[PDB]
DNA sequence: GGGGTTTTGGGGT
DNA sequence: GGGGTTTTGGGGT
DNA sequence: GGGGTTTTGGGGT
């Protein structure tokens, strides 16, 4: 029924629309009011159910540092922020190194403008969990890959190259190597499957440590 | 020399270190609280403190440490723990034993059953019935006079678990009432299925006495003892209100999944009473996209106890690993990406036993006996990220996998009924989140499905 | 006082 | 600090 | 020496 998690609904709709942010429902592109769980070494904000990592543009922090002098970003822990201008992108990453991702895919929250509300902002919430560790969400991403994988395999594998029945039915005096059952899924370059059709968004962003040196060298 | 005292007889006044043996009936996983501290909380029992006048009574044990490795991991309820130097104090009416492992306190775990959980998983025998399977510090010493204390407590541990539920109705919440809790709760259920979601996570399919089915993520490394058909107690779960497609439980770093020792009366009754449910699967087959995994097949009873082998091992290591080379029959799980030949009508070919050749039923044969010659292109958790898809065969000319489709081989160009049932099975097998549990036999470098059949 | 360690008598709390 | 909330690791903590 | 504990300066190993 109704999805309580703003983030989960947003990120799920993005993946269910091949990473196209223009195909995601317009009634969901309203300002995001979220609680800041951590600010360093990782900046993580919650929507009351999950936590995701926002990716700030150089423009976003400079604008911030102007309209709100001396109010450091890396010290926003336990305070709220309102993201007025933001976009969602899909990026290929190394899930073994990035914890805010799954199956080498990440949905990024690109922040263009955000204002802090220190006004004793509250809200009794459940413990926030990594959206990329959620059962249903992991499943949504698996669906995404399964669709890309199946489309690539039905395009790549043709001609019904079936193992000759004699090779198996009359296997006495016949030895074989199992790697004969290995079939390439797509026209890739390396050992990883990368035949996707969503155009990987680019957009430059700041490393959380640069915003820490900019405020406290 | 250590003097062991019984739980109810331990002194509340003399804040001096005391020692005791006891049976563990519940425990959190060891968890971190800040930067230099780890805690493990457990409920203990013995002949002098095991039952309120019906619901189970117990003392509590809180172990403090500076390292994760210095705290006990309780995978099973019913085993025994021996603690040295605990201080006892009353905490909200209950007798609470506190022990700082980081200072001078220590613990040792003893198996009530023949083997410990870990020994069962790795099929090892126990060194002896007086050996601790886990303990704190570099050493553990058990004196001759402790042997009787241990053997007697084991005897008692079994009597206790076989005649009482131990984990009484007040220590958990019915799954169909889970959504009504304000915070976390405990659950006692049967594992109906263990699905390998990915390289690090299992997804458990649970069902309790109330009949509700729930799913929950279970890390492979943390809970390596989960097994289908077994009953467990989940210590600390919360209801996930963000899961719309399926009922999900969220566990925390302090949560724990606990099994029961063989003599457990509760585990035995729940194992028999709670029967398999496929309602979640049948309902999901009506949807275009199912966030619920559906295991479409069932292996023959004689293989139910055979361990599974990943596709990674099956196709990339089977000709190099000593253990995999000596075997020719395996059990594995996977999802089908494509089925060849494309035309469902050509799945059944005519086979000539003498020339060892098969042919299409074009001008409809006599060319040979009808057989299935199907080639599945599969993939699994262990190969999720690579650019490969693997060939798994269903070549039934010698009888292997003849009943896989619950449709005896026939000319699919003429038998509309057979063709339709196979076409429907084809869509089901290639559908996202559909998986196959199968036993395969290795012949001339290929794997042929055998002793496996569809259940949908 | 007592562990393990080596400090083999002596800080700080 | 115990019926709880880390990050030596953010997929045992 | 240094923790944790309290022994709050000093044992044994």
């Amino acid at each position: 029924p109704q999805q309580q998690s703003a983030f989960k609904q947003l990120y799920t709709e993005l993946f269910n629309n091949e990473g196209d942010f223009s195909k995601v429902s317009s009634n969901l592109k309203k300002p995001l009011k979220c609680y800041v769980k951590e600010s360093y070494p990782h900046f993580l904000v919650t929507d009351g159910y999950f936590f995701v990592a926002p990716y700030f543009t150089k423009e976003a922090v400079n604008e911030f540092h102007a309209k709100f002098p001396n109010v450091n970003i890396v010290d926003l822990t336990d305070k709220v922020i309102v993201i007025n201008n933001w976009s969602l992108e899909l990026r290929r990453v190394n899930s073994a190194e990035v914890f805010t991702s799954y199956a080498n895919l990440e949905a990024r929250l690109i922040v263009h403008s955000f204002k802090p509300n220190l006004q004793e902002r509250l809200n009794p919430t459940r413990y926030p969990v990594n959206l990329f560790r959620d059962d249903e969400f992991k499943t949504t991403i698996q669906h995404f890959r399964h669709t890309a994988l199946q489309a690539a395999i039905n395009k790549t594998v043709k001609g019904d190259n079936l193992v000759d029945i004699s090779k198996v039915a009359d296997a006495a005096g016949k030895k074989g190597k199992v790697d004969a059952g290995i079939v390439k899924a797509s026209a890739s370059k390396g050992d990883e499957f990368s035949d996707f059709s969503f155009k990987e968004g680019n957009t430059a962003t700041l490393k959380i440590a640069d915003i820490f040196v900019q405020e406290k060298g | 020399k250590y003097e062991y005292v019984e739980l109810a007889k331990a002194s509340l006044t003399s804040a001096q270190p005391q020692h005791f043996y006891a049976v563990v009936i519940d425990a959190t996983f060891p968890y971190k609280t800040n930067q230099e501290r780890y805690i493990c909380s457990l409920k203990i029992v013995d002949p002098t403190l095991y039952l309120k006048q019906d619901a189970s009574d117990y003392a509590t044990l809180v172990l403090y440490a500076k390292r994760f490795e210095d705290l006990p991991i309780i995978h099973r309820a019913g085993d025994i723990i021996r603690v040295h130097r605990a201080t006892l104090r009353l905490y909200n009416g209950q007798r609470q034993f506190n022990a700082n492992v980081f200072y001078s306190s220590s613990w040792a775990l003893f198996s009530t059953d023949k083997r410990s959980v870990t020994q069962e998983i790795n099929n090892q025998d126990a060194v002896s019935d007086t050996t601790p399977f886990s303990f704190s510090s570099k050493h553990a010493t058990i004196e001759k006079n402790e042997i009787s204390i241990l053997q007697n407590l084991r005897k008692w541990a079994n009597q206790y678990f076989s005649s009482y539920s131990v984990i009484s109705s007040d220590m958990y919440t019915a799954l169909n009432k889970a959504q009504a809790q304000k915070g976390d709760f405990d659950v006692v259920a049967k594992i109906l299925q263990v699905h390998e979601l990915d390289e690090y996570t299992n997804e458990l399919k649970l069902k309790d006495a109330s009949g509700q089915v729930f799913y929950t993520l279970s890390l492979k490394l943390k809970f390596p003892h989960v097994r289908t058909g077994e009953v467990v107690r989940i210590r600390s779960a919360t209801y996930d209100e963000t899961s719309t497609q399926k009922k999900v439980l969220i566990l925390s770093h302090y949560s724990n999944i606990i099994t029961f020792i063989q003599s457990s009366k509760l585990a035995k009754e729940l194992r028999a009473k709670i029967q398999d449910d496929h309602s979640v699967e049948v309902a999901s087959l009506k949807k275009n996209v199912s966030l619920n995994a559906v295991v479409l097949t069932e292996v023959d009873k004689k293989h139910a106890a055979l361990p599974s082998t990943s596709l990674q091992d099956l196709f990339h290591h089977a000709d190099s690993d000593k253990e995999l080379q000596a075997q020719d029959t395996f059990r594995t799980q996977f999802y089908v990406t494509k089925i060849e030949p494309s035309d469902v009508k050509e799945w059944v070919k005519g086979y000539d036993r003498k020339t060892k050749k098969s042919s299409s039923l074009k001008g409809a044969s006599g060319k040979g006996d009808n057989i299935f010659q199907v080639q599945f292109l599969v993939k699994d958790a262990s190969t999720q990220l690579n650019n490969n898809t693997y060939r798994v065969l269903l070549y039934t000319q010698d009888g292997l996998g003849a009943n896989f489709f619950n449709v005896k081989a026939d000319n699919l160009h003429k038998n509309a009924d057979a063709r339709k049932k196979l076409e429907d099975s084809a869509e089901l097998l290639t559908k996202f989140n559909s998986y196959v549990d199968a036993v395969v036999e290795r012949r001339n470098g290929f794997y042929l499905i055998k002793d496996t059949k569809l259940i949908y």
